[PDB]
RNA sequence: AGGACCGAACCGACUAAUGUUGAAAAAUUAGCGGAUGACUUGUGGCUGGGGGUGAAAGGCCAAUCAAACCGGGAGAUAGCU
RNA sequence: GCUCGCCGGAAGACCAAGGGUUCCUGUCCAACGUUAAUCGGGGCAGGGUGAGUCGACCCCUAAGGCGAGGCCGAAAGGCGUAGUCGAUGGGAAACAGGUUAAUAUUCCUGUACUUGGUGUUACUGCGAAGGGGGGACGGAGAAGGCUAUGUUGGCCGGGCGACGGUUGUCCCGGUUUAAGCGUGUAGGCUGGUUUUCCAGGCAAAUCCGGAAAAUCAAGGCUGAGGCGUGAUGACGAGGCACUACGGUGCUGAAGCAACAAAUGCCCUGCUUCCAGGAAAAGCCUCUAAGCAUCAGGUAACAUCAAAUCGUACCCCAAACCGACACAGGUGGUCAGGUAGAGAAUACCAAGGCGCUUGAGAGAACUCGGGUGAAGGAACUAGGCAAAAUGGUGCCGUAACUUCGGGAGAAGGCACGCUGAUAUGUAGGUGAGGUCCCUCGCGGAUGGAGCUGAAAUCAGUCGAAGAUACCAGCUGGCUGCAACUGUUUAUUAAAAACACAGCACUGUGCAAACACGAAAGUGGACGUAUACGGUGUGACGCCUGCCCGGUGCCGGAAGGUUAAU
């Protein structure tokens, strides 16, 4: 639900919240959780190689099944919850052979509804299909690149693909993108899209609302001196250079697509 | 005010402690140099 | 068992104190000078042995030495383990 | 409910006076701001010098910073005093 | 020694960190101590730190470190797997009283508890490097039930007052007791129980998960406190006997109740929210290989073991960090009384101190304060500074507004004490007694007693009743930045930075991008509703024209054009 907060105070005036009254208000499935600390975007040279990234709050991570590949095992939506470690919502599903997963929660899928997986199974939403048994207009998420290796694309909250055309072991899907690519038709893919797609009206509202989810400030290059920053310097708000990154690179229209490896699965590039 | 000396044992031995020292070849090296110039005391260890 | 040359070292000198008098009248109480690594055991044993008595229990302590200055020379003297040994009964020791 | 309000602890540092061979190599006094948060704090850890880190002041990196400190090249060079 | 003053959410007490003998005693006064010193954290000597239960070590892991092989790198090395370390976190168990010049949960007395090894006896499927459970976790809020603790009364001992009065509705003091054991209460959670089946838990499982049946409903788990015991003890005001007059020795009354009550406990609860809240072992259970009338397990009992290191002392400070016996800095714990919302503030308790030069004098001038005729900002760059405002309840409150605000707008009134209402009320607590009683730490009734607002009326004192301390100045116009934040440690706190929001642009995942000769790693266990870069900066109304220049994107005919 998309819900305006009242201005009882500046830093509530503009929050909007996305509250669903189906996600879980318990406690998650602890055989499925793992503990994930934090970065600081900082590697294994203790090396800030992303910058903007700190604090937050704790996660525990969640083990989503991407895979889905308990094939021809019914399984029921136990519950939807919140997952903080992304967009959608998770669904614990429960297998008729008495296993528990997560799964990403499509559009539409409740705690009751039935979902399986394999080349056999019924074309309706949550279940996964390779995609050569898929037809061809189909919305779908969750989708493999390689297959067995797991669902790598339309992942977040809302997004999906289309199977736009199948020719023989390939398909060609339209991603969110707007790229349309090939992939092995047999790499699989969940029927429908995921959910959640109200994600991207939630407004913030204040500064610490970002702070929670782990964004530090930006600080603006044109802010910085000139040892900083290429925008650096000036008696007063100058810039008269080309926009480019903090490492000199234009920041403005220039592609940096370099892969000669992949170029051969993409029909077309988003534009 | 706080003053920049804020002693650990802890911290003392491990940063700049005998076996510290040890652990790399510059470490050892600081050793070497002190042995040479015959200081009675080579490391905050002791 | 302990064996009877590591006893015959263990134990160094009676310590002498108004404490380690008091001791020795109100709680039946030697207070011995033992060897730095002598155990609770050791002593148990080597006080049973050497002074033919028998113990109840041994207390023990580290003493640090003293940092003193000699003629402008700054030394530091030994620490010394101190072992207090409860006498069973009326042992007399 | 709240980066909500008033206000101690706690964190800070707007004004004034004092002090300026100080009580103090940055404080004291009287006022002052924040005070459930983008808060504050203990312990430990990680990032290293053209490098770090920086809600960005060229700030900070052990009273040192438009390139730390220590040792070395080294008795640099000094048409200057 | 007697007065006086100061602190008392500390300037008391106990610690960690850090220091390291500064501790106690005797002796000394050169130097040290901002003076003197007989004194000392000074000199010299001697003494002093006692643990199965406190802590460390130890078992277990976090961040992170190291890292057999390995991968990578001129060399040095880098990274990392298995592992192994690493607390600031998880993991067995002791309390009260007494005692030293100096230690004490360590000694002593009394009364306990824990784990492990043996042996003995009985019972008996034991067994992991594996499975499952558990450990095991957020913020906020609310309300009960409690206790620490306090107050008053009762009780007991003592008093009858340096000056009017004080045998009383009078004064002073005490009125304390643990862990453990037993009991299972307010509260919290959850339906139990049995049978059968099973694409799951890498194998197996009797366990966990799942499914279907039947049956029964209280069954279990958890849990403060109270109560009993511990305790016929200990402690105890005081009295008596010594004193080496500092201190000991000896004996010992009362030791109840009510009320109030935490920020502590039940509560790792409950409710609620979104930002969605360690790990591993101990522990419990399950089996595998294996072992088999054996090991081994369980229980009881007996016995033995529980080492080693720390333990003095300071610790918001004269002992740590600041060159100083330096107005500084330093994390945790404890939280008395009266007044008060309070951990504010004032005065006090316990306790601790008077700050290691004093003595006079009573000039200018400086510092820190108090008061001020008449005037009242005329001062000045500027009301800088000072003065002022200041509480609670109630009445009342504008433009404008994003409908929240603005607002404590503004402004005003009441305020002490005494009596009455009512020998203390509304309200809270609740004894006895009575009745019922799945019979108890029960329920209902009942109201003794205790505590106790707030108000009204009447009276009364003072110049003044929020009397001290404490404690908003207010309003009008306007620039800038939406806002809370952040910043030049040590002359700049701002209009600067950030910020939610917006836009552009890159990026199809072995992502772009970043760190890195590399291997890797971060981005992300994320996947275009994502991530990076750039500019703008809430919100409202909006955001015009120019692609010539520079840059980027696309194109690729033709011109030119490298190595070869
Ligand atoms: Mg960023
Ligand atoms: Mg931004
Ligand atoms: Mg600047
Ligand atoms: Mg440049
Ligand atoms: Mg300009
Ligand atoms: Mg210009
Ligand atoms: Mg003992
Ligand atoms: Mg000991
Ligand atoms: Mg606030
Ligand atoms: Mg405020
Ligand atoms: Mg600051
Ligand atoms: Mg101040
Ligand atoms: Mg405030
Ligand atoms: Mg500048
Ligand atoms: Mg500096
Ligand atoms: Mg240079
Ligand atoms: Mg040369
Ligand atoms: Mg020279
Ligand atoms: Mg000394
Ligand atoms: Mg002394
Ligand atoms: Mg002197
Ligand atoms: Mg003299
Ligand atoms: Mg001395
Ligand atoms: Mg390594
Ligand atoms: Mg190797
Ligand atoms: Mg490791
Ligand atoms: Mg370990
Ligand atoms: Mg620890
Ligand atoms: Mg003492
Ligand atoms: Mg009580
Ligand atoms: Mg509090
Ligand atoms: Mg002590
Ligand atoms: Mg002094
Ligand atoms: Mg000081
Ligand atoms: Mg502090
Ligand atoms: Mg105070
Ligand atoms: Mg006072
Ligand atoms: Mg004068
Ligand atoms: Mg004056
Ligand atoms: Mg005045
Ligand atoms: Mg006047
Ligand atoms: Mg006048
Ligand atoms: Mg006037
Ligand atoms: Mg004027
Ligand atoms: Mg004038
Ligand atoms: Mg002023
Ligand atoms: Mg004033
Ligand atoms: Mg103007
Ligand atoms: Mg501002
Ligand atoms: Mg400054
Ligand atoms: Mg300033
Ligand atoms: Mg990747
Ligand atoms: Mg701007
Ligand atoms: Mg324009």
């Amino acid at each position: 639900a998309v819900v305006k907060c009242k201005p009882t105070s500046p830093g509530r005036r503009h929050v909007v919240k996305v509250v669903n009254p189906e996600l879980h208000k318990g406690k998650p499935f602890a055989p499925l959780l793992e503990k994930n600390s934090k970065s600081g975007g900082r590697n294994n040279n203790g090396r800030i190689t992303t910058r903007h990234i700190g604090g937050g709050h704790k996660q525990a991570y969640r083990i989503v099944d991407f895979k889905r590949n308990k094939d021809g095992i019914p399984a029921v939506v136990e519950r939807l919850e919140y997952d903080p470690n992304r967009s959608a919502n998770i669904a614990l599903v429960l297998y008729k052979d008495g296993e528990r997963r997560y799964i990403l929660a499509p559009k539409g899928l409740k705690a009751g509804d039935q979902i399986q997986s394999g080349v056999d199974a019924a074309i309706k939403p949550g279940n996964t299909l390779p995609m050569r048994n898929i037809p061809v207009g189909s919305t779908v998420h969750n989708v493999e690149m390689k297959p067995g290796k797991g669902g790598q694309l339309a992942r977040s909250a809302g997004t999906y693909v289309q199977i736009v055309a199948r020719d023989g072991a390939y398909v060609t899907l339209r991603l969110r993108s707007g790229e349309m690519r090939k992939v092995e038709a047999d790499c699989r893919a969940t029927l429908g899209e995921v959910g959640n797609a109200e994600h991207m009206l939630r407004v913030l509202g204040k500064a610490g609302a970002a702070r929670w989810r782990g964004v530090r400030p930006t600080v603006r290059g044109t802010a910085m001196n000139p040892v900083d920053h290429p925008h650096g310097g000036g008696e007063g708000r100058n810039f008269g250079k080309h926009p480019v990154t903090p490492w000199g690179v234009q920041t403005k229209g220039k592609k940096t697509r370099s892969n000669k490896r992949t170029d051969k699965f993409i029909v077309r590039r988003r534009s | 005010m706080k003053r920049t000396f804020q002693p650990s044992v802890l911290k003392r031995n491990r940063s700049h402690g005998f076996r510290a020292r040890m652990a790399t070849k510059n470490g050892r090296q600081v050793l070497a140099r002190r042995r040479a110039k015959g200081r009675a005391r080579l490391t905050v260890s002791k | 068992m302990i064996r009877e040359e590591r006893l015959l070292k263990v134990l160094r000198a009676p310590h002498v104190s108004e404490k380690a008098s008091t001791a020795m009248e109100k709680s039946n109480t030697i207070v011995l000078k033992v060897a730095k690594d002598a155990t609770k055991a050791e002593i148990k044993a080597a006080v049973q042995k050497l002074f033919e008595v028998e113990v109840e229990v041994v207390n023990t302590l580290v003493v640090k030495g003293k940092v003193k200055r000699h003629g402008q020379r700054i030394g530091r003297r030994s620490d010394w383990k101190k072992a207090y040994v409860t006498l069973k009964e009326g042992q007399n020791l």
